[PDB]
């Protein structure tokens, strides 16, 4: 009786036309490589929120 | 980009899918019609060892 | 000049209406589709 | 100069943002690969608001896109633009939420937001003066909602004197998709109402109507509705970024919509929209504007401002106009319309205008008012969060991931004083 | 990158499972000796250098008439020939010998492979438990594999499809007495148990396939149709994706609580699929249909607390909303008074495929339902008296007292079980 599950070979009648599967190697490499991490040294220049080095002058 | 921001293009690609639908189902009707003259075919055989 | 102007901008607007409706009916003819996304035994 | 930073969670907002970023990239010239492609001057004037320099004359995106399920950037990245996203902006967890807000706050959503704490502070600095942040998320899931509300209470303490845009998706009632969704929304709204500048409420029901009805279509996918709700995106910001007569930035509109620190929930809405059949059949003009502006079907919340009463309006709108128009047009719907509009505030009006239209257009408009109807949505999700957690229903999730029980009778708390803020108004 | 282990215990679970892998094989392109004529597979298949994809499943059972045709049967090469595993003198429809007795020679083993599967997979969703309640193997072995489980696995996701003996007929005899065993320990280390009745699956093939008498062969091409649609949203891009881990938290309000129902729609036959047309509305009445139901129970003797959707084909939000809308205004579907919005949805772009011999259709869109009712009772207090009838005059005792069991244990199940129902009614009260 279980031969049935298999006894017929695939034909390409059988099948769906659409086939969109995921794709997860862009996701892989990015999720076997870490995220970033700062160990970095402060580098930020000095800024005013209203001009940045005026010509005060005389 | 063209085509995902069609619509016309979207009813199309739903009405050829159907198309195609149309004529899987029949080719599975002829399948299923083979099997059942195999199982006539299998009657009549079990008939003749009963004879 | 300004009526002028405008009569121009309906034409050009009509024009690119009549533009789109042949882009989309040039894609509908051609249709293009991925090895992805076609099925591997079909 | 002016700098956002943009701000992208879950996967209604990686769905979203995509569709608002290839909007700006066709409003400022920039093809598919990264490279300018335009036709005028000044389109590169003001770039770096949303722009980073990059070698061979490439602009790259500013934004951050933050998810704890990897099956949502796979989408982003072989979608529509998603080749110019720099690959080390894209943060996502080993494990998804689940749908719930306990998992995105507490357990599963405290160490990834070490990570995207480290590459937010790698692009605020980057800039001179910075402006403020932009956030995008919804309110119906956990991966969005309990990640967003924790990041913006970390960066409060940190940015205090700034700017902070958020544009939720409140839940609504028919289209509600989660059973546990009026938890997730009245937990994230008491800590949203504390912690934020500007919100904003987008509607599925509201894009869903206006979609059927107005662009009279038969097939809206997501893509059609992300673009409708980035116009309003785009066009709020478009002072920032373009030369006008009457320039109104993020800060310029905030100082005006909010009398009160409690009171900054907006209802948008997106004027210049028509039909295809009968866009050929209208005159677009300024008076046809304020005209489709106004109505109830335009709006992109689930509320009927009939029934509540406007608390402060602003319109910001774009093309070669004259401005004697929409001055009395609009003195025109306050004289007339005066029983809706609150008497302790005259002239509720901002306006603004931009000399340069969005492609394809000559005239457009983006519509924010601040009105009293907003507590029809509140009290909606009031009463289902009441009966849920009246039963002791669905709180195993919950109270088993580190919380006692008395933080939801603080958020119930929170939000009936919040609602009953509301009524003395009307 | 998401994966699912899979296991079949009993000749019910390898019987399942050879219609169930023979399903994603073709699915997925894979021919039967294991080879293509994406990375779509890594939920269920492994990745040999070759270019081989060995399934993640073990084939359990105590009795290897049923595994040697698996041995010999066209998909010889496809199985690995080791995680297919075998005992002896079966279990003879005893909860005891499986328990206690003859399971505790293999669990040594089986937990190895599991071992042996799962240090493969970085990140593991869940497992999923194919068993039956009848068969001695699939109720006494499947209860302490639970409890090793739990001890081993701490909160990893566990789901159960579980053979319930049918209210009418049956098969075995001392049935009962291994149901009630099972659904004393069954409670507390299970995530989540779908349960399946073989009574109502014969019906439905017969009323809505225009087939008279089938088998179960042609029998568990549903089944395998059903967790098809549980498992696409991690196989295939959609609009809504679902993972295991959402459902699960959305379908079950209490811990005590965690036996859903599964109805399927549409199920019609080929020559019918060129008659009907089927819309989204058209295929989600089906599902609230009482007759198509997949449990011998009616729904409207209860009310519904939760609901899961899971639409595959070609499928739009507006008619899913429309028809959610329309089934709401709809009088006969009861709710409960605590819970006002009990629906959650899913989309799939991909149609469903169909298999050679099979009785289905190629259908453009389909949809399995998963709903918890408080119709379930009338089942469970059945068998209630089933089993208190049986158990009246201290029957059929001597084939599992021998063995190793105390008699305190069917007063403590009976307890148990007494102690759920009542639990069940106090939840299904309205305030
Ligand atoms: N739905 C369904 N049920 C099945 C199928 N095969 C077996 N069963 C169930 O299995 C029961 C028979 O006992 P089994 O589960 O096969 O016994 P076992 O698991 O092998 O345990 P032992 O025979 O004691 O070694 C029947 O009551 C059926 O309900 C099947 O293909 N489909
Ligand atoms: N407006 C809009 N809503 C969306 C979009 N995608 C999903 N949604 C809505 O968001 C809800 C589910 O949110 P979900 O994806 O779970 O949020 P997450 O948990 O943060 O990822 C659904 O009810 C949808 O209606 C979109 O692109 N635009
Ligand atoms: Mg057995």
């Amino acid at each position: 009786n279980s031969s049935h599950y298999g006894e017929f070979l695939p034909i390409p009648q059988f099948f769906p036309c659409n086939y969109t599967p995921k794709e997860q190697v862009f996701s892989s490499h990015i999720r076997a490589t870490g995220f970033y991490q700062n160990n970095t040294l402060n580098t930020a220049p000095d800024r005013t929120r209203t001009l940045d080095f005026p010509n005060i002058q005389h | 980009q063209f085509r995902e921001r069609c619509e016309e293009l979207r009813v199309e690609l739903l009405s050829i899918h159907q198309k195609k639908v149309c004529e899987e189902r029949k080719a599975q009707i002829a399948f299923n019609e083979e099997l059942s003259r195999q199982k006539l075919v299998e009657e009549q055989m079990f008939s003749k060892l009963w004879e | 000049a300004e009526k002028e102007e405008k009569r121009r901008e309906f034409e050009a607007g009509v024009a690119a209406n009549k533009m789109c409706l042949d882009k989309v009916q040039e894609v509908l003819s051609t249709h293009q589709v991925l090895p992805q996304n076609i099925h591997p035994m079909r | 100069m002016r700098e956002i930073v943009h701000l992208q969670a879950g996967q209604c907002g990686n769905q979203i943002g995509a569709k608002f970023w290839e909007v700006i990239s066709d409003e400022h010239g920039i093809d598919p690969t990264g490279t300018y492609h335009g036709d005028s001057d000044l389109q590169l004037e003001r770039i770096n608001v949303y722009y980073n320099e990059a070698t061979g004359g490439k602009y790259v995106p500013r934004a951050v896109l933050v998810d704890l399920e990897p099956g949502t950037m796979d989408s982003v990245r072989s979608g529509p633009f998603g080749q110019i996203f720099r690959p080390d902006n894209f943060v996502f967890g080993q494990s998804g939420a689940g749908n719930n807000w306990a998992k995105g706050h507490y357990t599963e959503g405290a160490e990834l937001v070490d990570s995207v704490l480290d590459v937010v502070r790698k692009e605020a600095e980057s800039c001179d003066c910075l402006q403020g942040f932009q956030l995008t998320h919804s309110l119906g899931g956990g991966t969005g909602s309990g990640m967003g509300t924790l990041l913006i209470s970390k960066i409060r303490e940190e940015y205090p004197d700034r700017i902070m845009n958020t544009f939720s998706v409140v839940p609504s009632p028919k289209v509600s998709d989660t059973v546990v969704e009026p938890y997730n929304a009245t937990l994230s709204v008491h800590q949203l109402v504390e912690n934020t500048d500007e919100t904003y409420c987008i509607d599925n029901e509201a894009l869903y109507d206006i979609c059927f009805r107005t662009l009279k279509l038969t097939t809206p996918t997501y893509g059609d509705l992300n673009h409708l709700v980035s116009a309003t995106m785009s066009g709020v910001t478009t002072c920032l970024r373009f030369p006008g007569q009457l320039n109104a930035d993020l800060r310029k509109l905030a100082v005006n919509m909010v009398p009160f620190p409690r009171l900054h929930f907006f209802m948008p809405g997106f004027a210049p929209l028509t039909s295809r059949g009968s866009q050929q059949y209208r005159a677009l003009t300024v008076p046809e504007l304020t005209q489709q502006m106004f109505d109830a079907k335009n709006m992109m919340a689930a509320c009927d401002p009939r029934h509540g009463r406007y608390l402060t309006v602003a319109a910001v709108f774009r093309g070669r106009m004259s401005m004697k128009e929409v001055d009395e047009q609009m003195l025109n719907v306050q004289n007339k319309n005066s029983s809706y509009f609150v008497e302790w505030i005259p002239n509720n009006v901002k306006t603004a205008v931009c000399d340069i239209p969005p492609r394809g257009l000559k005239m457009s408009a983006t519509f924010i008012g601040n009105s009293t109807a907003i507590q029809e949505l509140f009290k909606r999700i009031s009463e289902q969060f009441t009966a849920m957690f009246r039963r002791k229903a669905f709180l195993h999730w919950y109270t088993g991931e580190g919380m006692d029980e008395m933080e939801f009778t603080e958020a119930e708390s929170n939000m009936n004083d919040l609602v009953s803020e509301y009524q003395q108004y009307q | 990158m998401r994966e699912c282990i899979s296991i079949h215990v009993g000749q019910a679970g390898v019987q399942i499972g050879n219609a169930c892998w023979e399903l994603y094989c073709l699915e997925h392109g894979i021919q039967p000796d294991g080879q293509m004529p994406d990375d779509s597979f890594n939920t269920f298949f492994s990745e040999t250098g070759a270019g081989k994809h060995v399934p993640r499943a073990v084939f359990v059972d105590l009795e290897p008439t049923v595994i040697d045709e698996v041995r010999t049967g066209t998909y010889r090469q496809l199985f690995h020939p080791e995680q297919l595993i075998t005992g002896k003198e079966d279990a003879a429809n005893n909860y005891a010998r499986g328990h206690y007795t003859i399971g505790k020679e293999i669990i040594d083993l089986v937990l190895d492979r599991i071992r042996k599967l799962a240090d493969q997979c970085t990140g593991l969703q869940g497992f999923l438990v194919f068993h039956s309640f009848g068969g001695g193997t699939g109720s006494g072995f499947t209860s302490l594999l639970m409890e090793r489980l739990s001890v081993d696995y701490g909160k990893k996701s566990k789901l159960e499809f579980s053979i319930y003996p049918a209210p009418q007929v049956s098969t075995a005899v001392v049935e009962p007495y291994n149901s009630i065993l099972t659904t004393h320990t069954t409670l507390e280390h299970s995530d989540c148990a779908f349960m399946v009745d073989n009574e109502a699956i014969y019906d439905i093939c017969r009323r809505n396939l225009d087939i008279e008498r089938p088998t179960y062969t042609n029998l568990n091409r549903l089944i395998g149709q059903i967790v098809s649609s549980i498992t696409a949203s991690l196989r295939f891009d959609g609009a809504l994706n679902v993972d295991l881990t959402e459902f699960q938290t959305n379908l079950v309000p209490y811990p005590r609580i965690h036996f859903p129902l599964a109805t399927y729609a549409p199920v019609i036959s080929a020559e019918k699929a060129y008659h009907e047309q089927l819309s989204v509305a058209e295929i989600t009445n089906a599902c609230f249909e009482p007759a198509n139901q997949m449990v011998k129970c009616d729904p409207r003797h209860g009310k519904y607390m939760a609901c899961c959707l899971l639409y595959r084909g070609d499928v739009v939000p507006k008619d899913v909303n429309a028809a959610i809308a329309t089934i709401k205004t709809k009088r006969t579907i009861q709710f409960v008074d605590w819970c006002p919005t009990g629906f959650k949805v899913g989309i799939n772009y991909q149609p469903p495929t169909v298999v050679p011999g099979g009785d289905l259709a190629k259908v453009q869109r389909a949809v399995c339902m998963l709903s918890n009712t408080t119709a379930i009772a009338e089942a469970w207090a059945r068998l209630d008296h089933k089993f208190d009838l049986m158990y009246a005059k201290r029957a059929f005792v001597h084939w599992y007292v021998g063995e190793g069991m105390e008699e305190g244990e069917f007063s403590e199940a009976r307890e148990d079980m007494a102690a759920l129902e009542k639990d069940y009614e106090e939840v299904g009260v309205d305030s």
